[PDB]
C-alpha cells in the first residue's frame, strides 16, 4: 500500500528556517508529480508548491515565492518543502501528496507548523466545576479548562477514557497574549455527581506534559 | 510498473498547429517481454458545449529491449477541420499514452497553448481562424503523469 | 477558482449540487475532494467528470462554460463534510473556498450553564468565567455577558464545536476573561443566550464575585 | 516536575543552567498547587511538589 508521511513539522520563529521532508512508500517519486499544500486552522485548502517530474521544474504560490523551495532526493524517494524568510502568516499543517494526473490521489496525515514569537509553555488547567441548583431533571456539566498553552495541539480526555459520552471539547483559541486556551465539559447525571470522581487528562506533548485534574464541587 | 519513463522531450517547441510532433521519449524496460508497446498520441479538447477526445497518431516500437531506450515518436498534427476554432487559439491537452496488448498503463498529459504570431491578429483577431497564423506551445516541462497498474505478464 | 455555496444544510436522501467558477474551461484541470474534520482530502472526481476509483456512484461531475459541479445524486450520513473544486491550471494549481455541508434537524434548545473562576486561577491575578451552551440546532447563537446588568464588550471569546454525531448539535463556549481585581470589585455576574430556539432570552447568573 | 496533589497529579520538563533555575519556572507553574507544595532530587533530575488534603 502506497504511503506519504510528512516530517520536520514544529515551532519556528518568524523569519526562520524550516525544512518538511515528504517520505514516499509504495511508489518512486521520480515518475510522479509531487505537491505541498497547507490548511490554516479552520481554513481552505491553500497549493504552495509544485514538483513535477523528469525534469524536477517547479511552481510556486506566488505567497510563498522566494522563500519557499520545493524539491525532492530520488535516491532517498522523498520531498521538501524548505521555508526560509517564513512569516506569521504560513502557521498551518502541510500536507504533502502525489499527483494523478491534474488531480491529487494520495496524502500524507501533515505536520503542523507553527510560527511565532511566543515560546513553549505547558498549560494550566483550572476546573469547571459543578453546582447544586444545575439539577435539570437531574443533568449536571463539569468541566476543565486548560489555559495558557503554546504551541498546539492539547489532547484531553475524561476519565481515562472511560467518560465518552454527554462530552464536548473544544476548538482552541488564540488569545491576545499569543497563548492557546481550550475548554473541554461533559453533562453528566447530576445523581452519580456525588458518588463519582470525575477527572480531565490533559496531554500537551510539544512541552511533555500530561496532567489528570479531578473536577468537584467546591 | 515493468516500463516506466524517465524523459519525454518536445524536439519541435514552439511550432505551428499544422507541424508534427517529433516526441524524444527516453523510458526503460525492466524484465522483456514480447507482446509489444503501443505509444498512442490523443488530442484532448474542451470547448462551449462539448468535450472532444480524438486519438492523433500511433507508433509501435518493436521489438522492446531491457535497460534505457531512447526512440523519437513522429505524430501527425491536428485537423482544424475537425476542431472547433476556439481550441485554435486557446489552451488544450495532449495525452502521450502508452499501452501494453490492449492496456494503457501510463498517461503523460501536458498543457498546450496555441495562438496567432502576428501582433495585430492577436489584439483583433481575424473573422475566420488562419490555421497557418497559429502556434503551438507545448508545457512539456510539467508533465501531468498517470499510471495504472496492467497485467504485464 | 469561486466556490458557492460555502453552506449547505441537507438531509439524507436529498440531492445536491455545488458549483465552482474557474478561469480556465479545460475539463482535464478540474477535480474535486472530500475532507472530514483531522483527515487528508479525499479525491471524489478528476479532469471535470471522471468517477475516482472507489468513490460510490452517487458522486457526479460536468463543466459548462467556465462553471463547473458537483452533484450527489442522494446524501448518504457519511457524505456530511467538506467539499474543495481544485483547478491544476497552467501556471498554478488553485483551490475553492470550500462548501461545508452540515446536517438538518428540528431547533434544539441549548442548555445554558455558567462556571464560576476558581480560586486555583484567582491565586495568579486573572480570573476567566466561561458560559456554556450545550447541544443546539441551529448554530445561530448569540450570548450576551452581562456583570451587574453592565453589558460586556471586548472581553468574550467563544469556541463552537462541530456538529455532534448523535445529536446533530451544536455546543458553543463563550469565555470571559476579567482581571482578578475587577473581577472582586463587582458582585454578580450573568450569561444572557438569544438562540433563535428560546422563546425568552434565558440568563444564567452566580453571586459572591 | 512530578505534581501530585488533592487535584492536580502529572508532570512537565524543562531544561537550564541550574536546577534553581529549573525550580524557579517550576514555581510560576503553581496554578494554584505551589501554596500547598512540598517542594521535595539531583542524580534523577526530578523535582517534586507535594500537598494532602
Amino acid at each position: 500500500e502506497v504511503q506519504l508521511v510528512e516530517s520536520g513539522g514544529g515551532l519556528v520563529q518568524p523569519g526562520g528556517s524550516l525544512r518538511l521532508s515528504c517520505a514516499a512508500s509504495g511508489f518512486n517519486v521520480s515518475y510522479y508529480s509531487i505537491h505541498w499544500v497547507r490548511q490554516a486552522p479552520g481554513k481552505g485548502l491553500e497549493w504552495v508548491a509544485s514538483i513535477y517530474p523528469y525534469y524536477g521544474s517547479t511552481s510556486y504560490a506566488d505567497s510563498v515565492k522566494g522563500r519557499f523551495t520545493i524539491s525532492a532526493d530520488t535516491s532517498k524517494n522523498t520531498a521538501y518543502l524548505q521555508m526560509n524568510s517564513l512569516r506569521a502568516e504560513d502557521t498551518a499543517v502541510y500536507y504533502c501528496a502525489r499527483g494523478y494526473g491534474w488531480a491529487l490521489d494520495y496524502w500524507g496525515q501533515g505536520t503542523l507548523v507553527t510560527v511565532s514569537s511566543a515560546s513553549t509553555k505547558g498549560p494550566s488547567v483550572f476546573p469547571l466545576a459543578p453546582s447544586s441548583k444545575s439539577t435539570s431533571g437531574g443533568t449536571a456539566a463539569l468541566g476543565c479548562l486548560v489555559k495558557d498553552y503554546f504551541p498546539e495541539p492539547v489532547t484531553v480526555s475524561w476519565n481515562s477514557g472511560a467518560l465518552t459520552s454527554g462530552v464536548h471539547t473544544f476548538p482552541a483559541v488564540l488569545q491576545s497574549s499569543g497563548l492557546y486556551s481550550l475548554s473541554s465539559v461533559v453533562t453528566v447525571p447530576s445523581s452519580s455527581l456525588g458518588t463519582q470522581t470525575y477527572i480531565c487528562n490533559v496531554n500537551h506533548k510539544p512541552s511533555n506534559t500530561k496532567v489528570d485534574k479531578k473536577v468537584e464541587p467546591k | 510498473s515493468i516500463v516506466s519513463l524517465l524523459g519525454i522531450k518536445v524536439l519541435n517547441n514552439p511550432a505551428k498547429f499544422t507541424d508534427p510532433y517529433e516526441f524524444e521519449i527516453t523510458f526503460e524496460c525492466l524484465e522483456s517481454l514480447k507482446h509489444d508497446l503501443e505509444w498512442k498520441l490523443t488530442y484532448v479538447g474542451s470547448s462551449r458545449s462539448l468535450d472532444h477526445d480524438q486519438e492523433l497518431d500511433s507508433i509501435l516500437v518493436g521489438p522492446v529491449p531491457v535497460g534505457v531506450n531512447k526512440f523519437v515518436f513522429s505524430a501527425d498534427p491536428p485537423s482544424a477541420e475537425l476542431i472547433p476554432a476556439s481550441e485554435l487559439v486557446s489552451v488544450t491537452v495532449i495525452l502521450l499514452s502508452c499501452s501494453y496488448d490492449g492496456r494503457e498503463f501510463v498517461r503523460v498529459g501536458y498543457y498546450v497553448n496555441n495562438e496567432y504570431d502576428e501582433e495585430e491578429l492577436r489584439e483583433n483577431p481575424p473573422a475566420k481562424v488562419q490555421v497557418d497564423h497559429i502556434v503551438r506551445n507545448i508545457l512539456a516541462e510539467k508533465p501531468r503523469v498517470t499510471r495504472f497498474n496492467i497485467v504485464w505478464d | 477558482m469561486t466556490q458557492s455555496p460555502s453552506s449547505l444544510s441537507a438531509s439524507v436522501g436529498d440531492r445536491v449540487t455545488i458549483t465552482c467558477r474557474a478561469s480556465q474551461s479545460v475539463s482535464s484541470a478540474v477535480a474535486w475532494y472530500q475532507q472530514k474534520p483531522g483527515k487528508a482530502p479525499k479525491l471524489l472526481i478528476y479532469s471535470a467528470s471522471s468517477l475516482y476509483s472507489g468513490v460510490p456512484s452517487r458522486f457526479s461531475g460536468s463543466r459548462s462554460g467556465t462553471d463547473f459541479t458537483l452533484t450527489i445524486s442522494s446524501l448518504q450520513p457519511e457524505d456530511f463534510a467538506t467539499y474543495y473544486c481544485q483547478q491544476d491550471g497552467w501556471s498554478l494549481i488553485t483551490f475553492g473556498q470550500g462548501t461545508k455541508v452540515e446536517i438538518k434537524r428540528t431547533v434544539a434548545a441549548p442548555s445554558v450553564f455558567i462556571f464560576p473562576p476558581s480560586d486555583e486561577q484567582l491565586k495568579s491575578g486573572t480570573a476567566s468565567v466561561v458560559c456554556l451552551l450545550n447541544n443546539f440546532y441551529p448554530r445561530e447563537a448569540k450570548v450576551q455577558w452581562k456583570v451587574d446588568n453592565a453589558l460586556q464588550s471586548g472581553n468574550s471569546q467563544e469556541s463552537v464545536t462541530e456538529q455532534d454525531s448523535k445529536d446533530s448539535t451544536y455546543s458553543l463556549s463563550s469565555t470571559l476573561t476579567l482581571s482578578k481585581a475587577d473581577y472582586e470589585k463587582h458582585k454578580v455576574y450573568a450569561c444572557e443566550v438569544t438562540h433563535q430556539g428560546l422563546s425568552s432570552p434565558v440568563t444564567k447568573s452566580f453571586n459572591r464575585g | 516536575l512530578v505534581i501530585n496533589g488533592r487535584t492536580l497529579s502529572g508532570y512537565t520538563t524543562t531544561t537550564a543552567v541550574d536546577a534553581a533555575t529549573a525550580e524557579k519556572v517550576f514555581k510560576q507553574y503553581a496554578f494554584g498547587n505551589g501554596v500547598d507544595g512540598e517542594w521535595t532530587d539531583d542524580a534523577t533530575k526530578t523535582f517534586t511538589v507535594t500537598e494532602k488534603p
